[PDB]
C-alpha cells in the first residue's frame, strides 16, 4: 500500500467530501450521482454506505475509503481513466472518442472545442493524445 | 486555454468511477 497510492485515494475521496469534514454521507454520495445523471433511492444509498461501513456509524471515513478502494487488486486512477477515453484501446484518444466522453459526462461540445482540446493536448501534433500527452495534461 | 475541460472530464470519470465501485 504505496504512499503514491494512498495520495491518489485521498483525492478521489475529496471528489465526494464536500463538506470536507473526512466523511462520506449518503448525502454527499447522493449528490455526486445525481451530478452523475443517476437518481438513487434513499435506500440504495444506505445499502451503498452500508457495504463500505465498516464500523456502523453509517458514514465512510478514509481508512474505510480506502479499504474498498485496496480489495480490487486494476490500474493507476489515470491509466483508467485513459482506457475511458481510448474506447478502441489503440492508444490514441481520436476527436470521435473524446466527443463519446463529453457526451456521455453530461459537457455539452463544439467541433471547434474538441479540437482545440486535441491541439492543446497533442505534442507530437498526430491528431490524436496518447498515453504520454494526456498525462501531461492531467 | 482548454486545460479546464480536460480536467473536468477527468473529475467526473473519476467520480463515475467510484460510484460504480460503490455499486459493488
Ligand atoms: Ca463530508
Ligand atoms: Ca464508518
Ligand atoms: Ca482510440
Ligand atoms: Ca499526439
Amino acid at each position: 500500500l504505496t504512499e503514491e497510492q494512498i495520495a491518489e485515494f485521498k483525492e478521489a475521496f475529496s471528489l465526494f467530501d464536500k463538506d470536507g469534514d473526512g466523511t462520506i454521507t449518503t448525502k454527499e454520495l447522493g449528490t455526486v450521482m445525481r451530478s452523475l445523471g443517476q437518481n438513487p433511492t434513499e435506500a440504495e444509498l444506505q445499502d451503498m454506505i452500508n457495504e463500505v461501513d465498516a464500523d456502523g456509524n453509517g458514514t465512510i471515513d478514509f481508512p474505510e475509503f480506502l479499504t474498498m478502494m485496496a480489495r480490487k487488486m486494476s490500474e493507476e486512477e489515470i491509466r483508467e481513466a485513459f482506457r475511458v477515453f481510448d474506447k478502441d484501446g489503440n492508444g490514441y484518444i481520436s476527436a470521435a472518442e473524446l466527443r463519446h466522453v463529453m457526451t456521455n459526462l453530461g459537457e455539452k461540445l463544439t467541433d471547434e472545442e474538441v479540437d482545440e482540446m486535441i491541439r492543446e493536448a497533442d505534442i507530437d501534433g498526430d491528431g490524436q493524445v496518447n498515453y504520454e500527452e494526456f498525462v501531461q495534461m492531467m | 486555454s482548454k486545460k479546464a475541460v480536460w480536467h473536468k472530464l477527468l473529475s467526473k470519470q473519476r467520480k463515475r468511477a467510484v460510484v460504480a465501485c460503490f455499486r459493488m
